[PDB]
């Protein structure tokens, strides 16, 4: 029985055939609450998920994606299509708890990169998997760094016509106890 | 095989929030006659069209007539959603051109239906919980409260429930791959050998995986011990290069993850209890008679 | 492979590789192996054949 506080309640079953059976419901209660009841012998284990977004407009935070986008603004005909990227990234927090692993970088709406590919391809700093995930970019197990370093790519414009609202790619873990440090910065051609 | 139309698009991507892209159409005529093709799209309230070319139709071409059909749209909902559009050729209307045959045979109006995706408004995740209930013949409940709204952004979040108990694996596409002696280093190689014991197991016990492969990566066993003689120590213990560090411990994950399985695999090729007995009394003695020795 | 050997070298020495432990290092698990493999060879009730 799955029950809420909208005078709502779904009942489901289940036994040895409906064993396999994943039993999908969701609700649009911005409460959140579930009481459940249920019967029969033995144990079995339900699950639940709620999506969401985040991130409308964060406030800055103690670690620093360094990522620069173009010469400060297109304002010439050619651009809004050839602009390289470059991205220069570290946190200190680094210390006796795994290899590098962590990164995220994807495209905003409508840019198609390809010499991102081969920028990628280049980069190797004594140590590298020369990684790669055809979105993204994965060249960093190495040893604890204070550096950073960086790189630049550059896209071409898929998309002409683009409603106003950013891309914004950030993965950030390095310490349990702080707050879990965001850096970021969109692309000014618009 | 052969058709003088086809439809190619604008495939718009997961895109923005703001949903007023680009979308546009264009039918290309390989066959040489010049046909009229009287064209519209299916839409619903899910979404906002707009009108681009709202007085003029998009009428008439010619073979391998280039035209740009395209119109602006800034939907309300998120999510998967596919786009209905149908450009039929109809009679009577030899007036676009000199004449226009508009026959065709069943496939006679050309129509396309494409699943765009929109990414929503801000970094995406979610927020689950777990909950069992274990009656035996009885009854028992819970009650689950889903609920942290910080820092909220609009009609974003939703939820949902389910549980399961699946049996009959289907297939084995995720089973199958490889990799080898580290190009670049012996480092590495701790990593290569410790998933590469336990593939033993799966030969057989899967009946949906690929044993064979897995009958190479023993090919590859028979010498990944060999490495595992060089890379232990004298004493017992176990380094990535192994002794020349005599008054200390090592890592264990690695040997105690392997030393059952050295012991599942000194059927094939042949390790001593000596083997193993050695790994374990150099165990035995780093144990204190009172503390967890450090 | 399925069988034992003389012994009285190895007893002989097996003391003396423990006292040649010194100069040279030979292991622990050089001599519990030497002795381990003897464990095995005593039956419960027989005197061994
Ligand atoms: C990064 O900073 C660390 C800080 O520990 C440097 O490591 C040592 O720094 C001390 C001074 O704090 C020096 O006396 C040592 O010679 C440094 N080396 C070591 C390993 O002890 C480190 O050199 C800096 N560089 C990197 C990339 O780690
Ligand atoms: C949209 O198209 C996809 C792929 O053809 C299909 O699986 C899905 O059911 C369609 N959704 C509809 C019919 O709205």
């Amino acid at each position: 029985t799955i029950q809420s506080s909208g005078t709502f309640s779904s009942k489901f079953q289940v036994d040895n055939n409906n064993r396999l059976l994943l039993q999908q419901v969701s609700l649009p209660e911005l409460p959140g609450e579930y009481s459940m009841k249920v019967t029969g012998e033995g144990c079995v284990y339900l699950q639940t998920s709620l999506k969401y977004n985040i991130l409308p407009e964060k406030e800055e935070f103690p670690f620093a994606l360094g990522v620069q986008t173009l010469p400060q603004t297109c304002d010439e005909p050619k651009a809004h299509t050839s602009f390289q990227i470059s991205l220069s990234v570290s946190y200190t927090g680094s210390r006796s708890a795994s290899n590098m692993a962590i990164v995220d970088v994807k495209m905003v709406s409508g840019f198609i990169p390809l010499k991102p590919t081969v920028k990628m391809l280049e980069r190797s700093n004594h140590v590298s998997r020369t990684e790669v995930s055809s979105n993204h970019v994965l060249i960093y197990l190495d040893k604890v760094s204070n550096q950073t370093l960086s790189l630049f790519f550059t896209v071409l414009q898929d998309v002409p016509v683009r409603d106003l609202k950013p891309a914004i790619v950030k993965v950030y873990d390095y310490y349990e106890t702080d707050e879990f440090a965001i850096a970021e910065y969109n692309a000014p051609c618009s | 095989a052969f058709q003088p139309f086809f439809v190619e698009l604008t495939m718009p991507y997961s895109v923005i929030r703001g949903e007023a892209f680009t979308l546009k159409a264009t039918v290309l005529n390989y066959l040489p006659k010049c046909i009229r093709v009287s064209v519209q799209l299916e839409a619903s309230p899910a979404f906002l069209a707009v009108p681009v070319e709202k007085e003029q139709a998009p009428h008439c071409i010619c073979a391998n007539g280039r035209q740009t059909v395209s119109w602006a749209v800034t939907p309300k909902s998120l999510g998967n959603v596919n786009f209905t559009v149908s450009a039929e050729a109809l009679e009577s209307q030899e007036l676009c051109g000199t004449e226009v045959p508009s026959v065709p045979e069943h496939g006679r109006k050309d129509t396309v239906i494409k699943p765009l995706l929109v990414e929503p408004e801000g970094l995406e995740k979610e927020t689950t919980f777990n909950s069992l209930l274990c009656p035996s013949g009885g009854e028992v409940s819970e009650e689950l409260s889903l609920k942290l709204p910080p820092n909220v952004v609009e009609e974003s979040a939703r939820a949902s429930v389910s549980v399961l108990g699946d049996i009959l694996g289907s297939a084995m596409q995720n089973t199958q791959n490889l990799l080898q002696m580290p190009y670049g280093c012996g480092e590495q190689n701790m990593v290569l050998f410790a998933p590469n014991i336990y593939v033993l197991d799966y030969l057989n016990e899967t009946q949906q995986l690929t044993p064979e492969i897995k009958s190479k990566a023993i090919g590859y066993l028979n010498t990944g011990y060999q490495r595992q003689l060089n890379y232990k120590h004298y004493d017992g213990s176990y380094s990535t290069f192994g002794e020349r560090y005599g008054r200390n411990q090592g890592n264990t994950w690695l040997t105690a993850f392997v030393l059952k399985t050295f012991a599942q695999a000194r059927a094939y090729i042949f390790i001593d209890e000596a083997h193993i007995t050695q790994a374990l009394i150099w165990l035995s003695q780093r144990q204190k008679d009172n503390g967890c020795f450090r």
